[PDB]
RNA sequence: CGCAAGACGGACCAGAGCGAAAGCAUUUGCCAAGAAUGUUUUCAUUAAUCAAGAACGAAAGUCGGAGGUUCGAAGACGAUCAGAUACCGUCGUAGUUCCGACCAUAAACGAUGCCGACUGGCGAUGCGGCGGCGUUAUUCCCAUGACCCGCCGGGCAGCUUCCGGGAAACCAAAGUCUUUGGGUUCCGGGGGGAGUAUGGUUGCAAAGCUGAAACUUAAAGGAAUUGACGGAAGGGCACCACC
């Protein structure tokens, strides 16, 4: 069955972009999917998206450009300690310079750059570049 | 059989014929003289074997175009033949007979045309 | 290294089927595996019908057939060239064929 | 690809597919674009002045290059009701 | 429209097309071709969109102009129905030729005696002419093509839907292309009609 | 799948061909009707697929029998859909 | 020609069905059961997968009966061979069959854990539903019915494909794996010693489960490639081959 819903949305995306696709319909969506789709959006990795309202759990249409090499999800959502964030981005990001680790902290779902600036930390959601 | 002409020979025959058709002939005796004029061939037996196969070709060419040989004269002949065109065949005769839908093909194409209806029955696969 | 994706001969959706006995070795092979060839032939044959038509009463008549559905295990059907090794490529063709229907003027 | 003092370094900036916005990179010679002529309006008279699209090896091997051209040609004309 | 007017449909042409029985289309659609399809006739057969067949053909024509050296657009057919057809196209527009047994190594392979470096290939059957379509994709050359409803879309950018089952459908479409390209960047002038009878394109064949 | 659809606005025809659960936003593919039988003049509302015998207001009549799917309405009967 | 016994359900019968798997083809009736579909029915998280425990589990074998037609693990025979305890012939055993208990294993192979999503074309076929001013079959029209064509689910599969995987053979799953992170369970760490010793456990028995070491040894092994070679198949060619 389903343990997580994010992992499906992310994968669906990745296969869309790999095909050469410019849109996807993910299902079923969640506040966390929105928040993650949103961080991606702010940065450029996707275009605009749209939450369609079935009387159920939702369905999202993402319009994607093609700046996206990969958006992954980290499971389980490990706790990170401010100097485990430095260790994570190195593990899974292309160059020190770019790509984001996106985690969930007490003060919001955020990319790790925003994390560093706020100076808060938490549990790791996923990534992209 | 036992005498199957080899490429060195067969090539020369295609060769000469390509650059020599209107010069060459039906008859062994003369091409053989011609090979002396138009080619330098080292032994007499080879030159004979060449003259001979190329004649077998000329005998064949002069009865129907042969699979891989072209000469200026044959090109001209095909060229002229490849003109034909009559009273012309479609007509098609007053009125096209349609299969309908093909009738509905014009009907919904904004197009007048001549007519006739005979298009019904389905319609098995295989 | 696996040779035929079909393994033996077509099962897929079973795990079992009753076995038949070769019509030559009296062997034993699953019915899914096993070369089968129908065999319909006249009671009389080639030459006979002419003496068979002349000697009989009846005005024509008009010949029964014997019908027999054969089964062979692999080794017999190979042995006797019912079927013959086909190249790594030719094996894939299920089809069947020849050019006329050999019935009197064939090989 | 800036350097220290806003300078432009390494050695080239590749063209990007007209359909997928993905780098044509650089030795993939199973890919090409397509210069469409501009017309001096009115009609005929090829006047330059290319309208051009580049399509990736990928799209083409996936049995697109064509349509992509059409989304491309109509969206920017010519081509209408495609 | 687009480029602005006259260039639109013309009954005169929609008449030659319907006459040549282009739009008739294959019973097997194929997925990448679905757009061309107007409607499915009863008793199985599909009606291609001549309007669409038209416009793409013009789009093709335009791509053939814009190549500067007309010789180096290669019109290609191994199919008989398209052999005199392409020979004619090559006569009118610059356009060098490749009929019959394409000959493998013609685009890849300098050494060869049919070595050609076209800047544009136009093919008549993507299934029959698969070799040229493959070789072309080894060396960055765009492709126009003859496609019925069930033709390979791989490595072909620009299709002009036809019928290619045959008759004059293959004749007319090559005709109209040459007619179109001579108009554009050529010198017909006055996307007015033909002194050339389209039959001149069209297959020959046998003799008793 | 040629890198071309508007997943958000798909066509009504190919939306209408798809499984009820596969529809863009889901929705059913079943309906209601009013049914007649001259002898009476009033009208019973009925569900397109039905399982139950449905009998009319008064007359022990019939008014379809069930099946694998849509109820088969019975002989001499009439039916407007229908609403919203 | 009849009749008895015991056995078994041929042809029809398929890259066809069902069943958790092992496995399952005569008719008909009763008994409960199982999936798919349809379903604007009902519940509101009931749920995924699993140490321990447990159900089933082809064959042989074992316990006691029935039964032994057929064929036949052993034996005795006739041939063959230099040897033949074999293959081959014959006689023929327990056994095959059936009932009530054991036993728990089969290249029990799809040699491929189970569950969920996503990524690709076409046509079959079992089945359900849906749609057609399509065919044919009827009555006075029907309700019928079987088909053709299309659509959608869920079966077993197939076919063709430089997506992608893999060492390749291959693989639409063995894909989405260095760009390594959906859930869970199990087993392996060179080859032999060894499924062996030893203790425990289960078994009437035969045996099954768990399972070492000492020592031994530098390759064991896989895949593809190519010859050589064949009492494998189509091939040829020559009086150093036959005719």
């Amino acid at each position: 069955v389903r343990m997580n819903v994010l992992a499906d949305a992310l994968k669906s995306i990745n296969n869309a972009e790999k095909r050469g696709k410019r849109q996807v319909l993910i299902r079923p969506c969640s506040k966390v999917i929105v928040r993650f789709l949103t961080v991606m959006m702010k940065h450029g990795y996707i275009g605009e998206f749209e939450i369609i309202d079935d009387h159920r759990a939702g369905k999202i249409v993402v319009n994607l450009t093609g700046r996206l090499n990969k958006c992954g999800v980290i499971s389980p959502r490990f706790d990170v300690q401010l100097k485990d964030l430095e260790k994570w981005q190195n593990n899974l990001l292309p160059s020190r310079q770019f790509g984001f680790i996106v985690l969930t902290t007490s003060a919001g779902i955020m990319d790790h750059e925003e994390a560093r600036r706020k100076h808060t930390g938490g549990k790791i959601l996923g990534f992209f570049f | 059989m036992g005498r199957v002409r080899t490429k060195t020979v067969k090539k020369a025959a295609r060769v000469i014929i390509e650059k020599y058709y209107t010069r060459l002939g039906n008859d062994f005796h003369t091409n053989k003289r011609v090979c002396e004029e138009i080619a330098i061939i080292p032994s007499k037996k080879l030159r004979n074997k060449i003259a001979g196969y190329v004649t077998h070709l000329m005998k064949r060419i002069q009865r129907g175009p042969v699979r891989g040989i072209s000469i200026k004269l044959q090109e001209e002949e095909r060229e002229r033949r490849d003109n034909y065109v009559p009273e012309v065949s479609a007509l098609d005769q007053e009125i096209i007979e349609v299969d309908p839908d093909t009738k509905e093909m014009l009907k919904l194409l904004d197009f007048g045309s001549l007519s006739n209806l005979q298009v019904t029955q389905p319609t098995v696969g295989m | 290294t696996k040779k035929r994706r079909n393994n033996g001969r077509a099962k897929k959706g079973r795990g079992h089927v009753q076995p038949i006995r070769c019509t030559n070795c009296a062997c034993c092979v699953p019915k899914d595996k096993a070369i089968k060839k129908f065999v319909i032939r006249n009671i009389v044959e080639a030459a006979a019908v002419r003496d068979i038509s002349e000697v009989s009463v009846f005005d024509a008549y008009v010949l029964p057939k014997l019908y027999v559905k054969l089964h062979y295990c692999v080794s017999c059907a190979i042995h006797s060239k019912v079927v013959r090794n086909r190249s790594r490529e030719a094996r894939k063709d299920r089809t069947p064929p020849p050019r006329f229907r050999p019935a009197g003027a064939a090989p | 690809m800036q350097s220290n003092a806003g300078e432009f370094v390494d050695l080239y900036v590749p063209r990007k597919c007209s359909a997928s916005n993905r780098i044509i990179g650089a030795k993939d010679h199973a890919s090409i674009p397509m210069n469409v002529a501009e017309v001096d309006k009115v009609t005929g008279r090829f006047n330059g002045q290319s309208k051009t699209y580049a399509i990736c090896g990928a799209i083409r091997r996936m049995g697109e290059s064509d349509d992509s051209i059409l989304r491309l040609a109509k969206s920017h004309g010519i081509v209408s009701q495609n | 429209s687009g480029a602005l007017d006259v260039l639109q449909m013309k009954e005169e042409d929609v008449l030659k097309f319907l006459a040549a029985g282009t739009h008739l289309g294959g019973t097997n659609l194929d997925f990448q071709m679905e757009q061309y399809i107007y409607k499915r006739k009863s008793d199985g057969i599909y009606i291609i969109n001549l309007k669409r067949t038209w416009e793409k053909l013009l789009l093709a024509a335009r791509a053939i102009v814009a190549i500067e050296n007309p010789a180096d657009v290669s019109v290609i057919s191994s199919r008989n129905t398209g052999q005199r057809a392409v020979l004619k196209f090559a006569a009118a527009t610059g356009a060098t030729p490749i009929a019959g047994r394409f000959t493998p190594g013609t685009f890849t392979n300098q050494i060869q005696a049919a070595f050609r470096e076209p800047r544009l290939l136009v093919v008549t059957d993507p299934r029959a002419d698969h070799q040229p379509l493959t070789e072309a994709s080894y060396v960055n050359l765009p492709t126009i093509a003859l496609c019925n409803t069930d033709s390979p879309l791989r490595y072909v950018d620009i299709a002009i839907p036809c019928n290619n089952k045959g008759a004059h459908s293959v004749g007319l479409m090559w005709w109209m292309l040459a007619r179109e390209v001579l108009r554009m960047r050529g010198t017909i002038s006055r996307e007015h009609p033909w002194e050339v009878m389209p039959d001149l394109y069209f297959y020959r064949d046998p003799e008793e | 799948m040629p890198l071309a659809k508007d997943l958000l606005h798909p066509s009504p025809e190919e939306e209408k061909r798809k499984h009820k659960k596969k529809r863009l936003v889901q929705s059913p593919n079943s309906y209601f009707m009013d049914v007649k039988c001259p002898g009476c003049y009033k009208i019973t509302t009925v569900f397109s697929h039905a399982q139950t015998v449905v009998l009319c207001v008064g007359c022990s009549t019939v008014l379809c029998q069930p099946t694998g799917g849509k109820a088969r309405l019975t002989e001499g009967c009439s039916f407007r859909r229908k609403q919203h």
